[PDB]
């Protein structure tokens, strides 16, 4: 598209993104924020889709520190398919090009990495990323003043039995 | 999180002046990184943001600079459902029995084998949200079960808000950008501008109920706790409409605690009501801001603010590059005067002098009495009307303080509490300063970190869990912004403690962390003369 963007970077790795509208100025965000944190964001989006049982078993946790299977229910519920197309549709379209913008200059970054800053470089959770892995990322934020304070217990609730 | 506003009545240049000092985590989903965002014409605004979302979080523009501190808001009620006698499946509302819903979720499980497994789980909802069980305090049972209600959920606004506020002007503007989205989800918003505003906002997405229906509402034993919760069997109970909330079920900006001011601001997580003593914020929902003891930290903040003093940029850093332990001022006098008072005491010998001999400090170089003092403080914190003076509604600046070493069984409980908690430090492997043990991991090497936990007041607040031997640091002081407004173009100064990189592999990995530890603040380059004077510049242009 006009995904394009002029990026200088300061002392100690602070980018300075200029750009002509919102979908280059999210591509350059997504290209310098890969570059610093490709990995970061992998595992976080692996996360927010509950695919960490996925790629490392029920034996280990999420960032947060929740266990991956409670975890992984947890954002499988939040982040149901219905869910992000209802966010999606609610967004402006400059937030809409803001976040294409930034998945297109993350890809494209992953694209080109030979490990230089990149340590999880051939892992198979290193992947491409897509605009609703960005809805999951804002919609596990939204809520962690919420029902993200409780995913254990989300997870916990089951009827009485005979007892 | 701190965040201090200084106006044109106390800023030393006659205008204004912001310090962001967010305290969030070091690693994963909450994890800082700087950035400056240009569209030229109509943009241009820095500062820093959480992984994942194209908008700055906290920053500053030409005329402006904002931060935000988590609030005491709630954001979410629970409701205590009255189950169906017959059936724990269903519940019931205006005595009638409805059945809860079930969304199942399918996950895949990497097993022992390396192979997939798929696992169901079914999620039970009712009409205000899933249910939830904290076993021994919200259980599912024949009688009663927990539904959980979250107000942002439906919070669609959330990233315009952030974009409306990075295009925000001034002060004004950006007090009228926030009012008008509701997008905001669960912080305080404090800022000030060139002009000399400043702008205290607990302006987020609040569920609304209006102030006849809460005290039947409310369930008495849990909104004693200040957990929100509402009685799910009454249709009354439903959240309640305004047409001038942005969101159904919110309540109304014009509801929500606003300060603004020409002196200062300040918040270090709790309520509204004492932003500024001068001007106290009361009259709020329950589930917006109650009138509540203020933690130490803005104590210490309101200690250093009143008065009628000029306030410059130095006099904020030095808030925070101090690391005064502000707990310290309530007790340890008294702490001293029990320590004389039992003399050729020999278990009580080494923490007595390590108390002495400290700086009440949380610094690299402070001596060991600071580790005594924080596990003296976690058992003292556990004794029944051990204060000298209480919690007074009217003097809660300068109370909660001192010992009541004049009550035999409090003089008794607290010299307990101090030969066990030096017990404690005398077991684990100390030859050493608080900088030998408070550590960041950076690869194979470790590096000192200063600052303490913020529930014993310092400002500069650092969390830390043990691992092998020594304290490892994982969430605090994060991204330092600390703003003026000078002619020439906005005067940023501060850093990002952990580093933009969380790989090791990269350039910057550390090197801020290293510049953390040395308590060395550096220009946040701003202008295009300020970028453009900057030796290390590199510039990339890409395309696709
Ligand atoms: C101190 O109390 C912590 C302050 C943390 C500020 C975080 C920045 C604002 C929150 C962003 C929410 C975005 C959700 C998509």
């Amino acid at each position: 598209t006009g995904l394009a963007a002029d990026i200088r970077w300061t002392a100690y790795g602070v980018p300075h993104i200029r750009a002509k509208d919102e979908r280059g100025l999210g591509y350059g965000i997504g290209y310098a924020y890969a570059r610093d944190n490709a990995c970061l964001l992998a595992e976080e989006i692996v996360t927010a889709r509950g695919e960490r049982a996925r790629y490392f078993g029920s034996e280990g946790k999420s960032s947060a520190e929740l266990d991956n299977l409670p975890s992984d229910i947890f954002y499988a519920w939040l982040n149901q398919p219905e869910a992000l197309q209802a966010f999606w549709q609610a967004q402006t379209p400059a937030v809409r090009q803001l976040l294409e913008g930034y998945a297109a200059g993350f890809n494209r970054f992953l694209r080109e990495a030979d490990g230089k800053t990149t340590s999880c470089l051939g892992q198979p959770w290193l992947r491409a990323i897509a605009t609703d892995d960005l809805l999951r990322l804002t919609r596990r934020l939204l809520v962690e003043g919420g029902v993200g304070q409780f995913a254990d217990a989300l997870v916990a609730a089951a009827p009485p039995g005979a007892e | 999180s701190n965040a201090i506003a200084v106006g044109s009545e106390r800023s030393a240049d006659g205008k204004g002046m912001l310090l962001a000092n967010p305290h969030f985590p070091w690693n994963g989903a909450m994890r800082f990184y700087q950035m400056h965002l240009t569209i030229p014409g109509r943009l241009d605004v820095m500062g820093a943001s959480l992984p994942g979302l194209p908008v700055v979080n906290i920053g500053f523009s030409r005329h402006l600079a904002w931060t935000h501190t988590v609030d005491t808001s709630s954001h979410f009620t629970l409701y205590r459902l009255a189950l169906d006698p017959k059936d724990p499946r269903r519940y019931l509302v205006d005595g009638r029995s409805l059945p809860l819903e079930e969304k199942s979720v399918a996950i895949e499980v990497r097993g022992a084998d390396g192979k997939l497994s798929r696992v169901e789980h079914k999620v039970y909802q009712s009409i205000y949200g899933p249910l939830v069980v904290w076993p021994g305090k919200l259980d599912w049972n024949r009688s009663e079960a927990y539904a959980l209600r979250d107000a942002n959920l439906e919070n669609t606004r959330v990233l315009q808000q952030w974009y409306s506020i990075n295009q925000a002007s001034d002060v004004a503007d950006l007090r009228r950008r926030v009012e008008a989205l509701q997008g905001i989800p669960w912080v305080n918003t404090l800022a000030a501008d060139e002009q000399g505003n400043a702008l205290y906002m607990n302006q987020s997405v609040v569920p609304y109920l209006k102030p006849e229906l809460i005290p039947a509402c409310a369930i008495p034993q849990l909104v004693a706790e200040g957990l929100p919760a509402l009685q799910g069997q009454d249709s009354r109970c439903a959240w309640s409409r305004d047409p001038a909330a942005a969101q159904a079920g919110i309540t109304p900006a014009a509801q929500l605690p606003v300060l603004l001011r020409r002196d200062f601001v300040q918040n270090s997580n709790d309520s509204a009501w004492l932003t500024n003593p001068a001007s106290p914020l009361q009259g709020f929902s329950p589930l917006v801001s109650q009138e509540k003891p203020i933690g130490p930290r803005a104590r210490y903040a309101l200690s250093r603010l009143q008065g009628k003093q000029p306030l410059e940029a130095k006099t904020l850093e030095e808030m925070v590059t101090a690391n005064h332990v502000f707990s310290a001022d309530q007790v340890l006098p008294d702490l001293l005067r029990l320590c004389r008072d039992n003399q050729g005491e020999k278990s009580l010998a080494r923490a007595c002098a390590a108390l002495a001999q400290w700086d009440r400090g949380a610094n690299l170089d402070s001596g060991s009495g600071f580790v005594y003092f924080q596990r003296f403080m976690q058992r003292f914190a556990e004794l029944d009307g051990a204060w000298k003076e209480p919690f007074d509604a009217q003097r809660p600046l300068d109370t909660p303080q001192g010992i009541a070493l004049d009550r035999p069984q409090v003089a008794t409980q607290v010299r307990q509490a101090l030969a066990d908690a030096a017990a404690e430090v005398e077991k684990s492997g100390i030859p050493a300063r608080w900088g030998d043990l408070q550590v960041s991991t950076r690869g194979q090497e470790r590096i000192a970190i200063p600052g303490g936990d913020g529930h014993f007041g310092v400002y500069n607040a650092i969390q830390s869990v043990r691992k092998g031997d020594h304290l490892e640091v994982v969430g605090g002081t994060s991204y330092i912004q600390l703003v003026t407004f000078p002619e020439e173009g906005p005067k940023a100064r501060g850093l990002l403690a952990f580093s933009q990189s969380s790989d090791p592999r990269s350039p910057h990995y550390r090197d801020q962390t290293e510049l953390f530890s040395r308590q060395q603040w550096q220009t946040l380059p701003f202008s295009d003369r300020q970028i453009d004077a900057d030796p290390q510049l590199q510039r990339l242009s890409i395309r696709e």
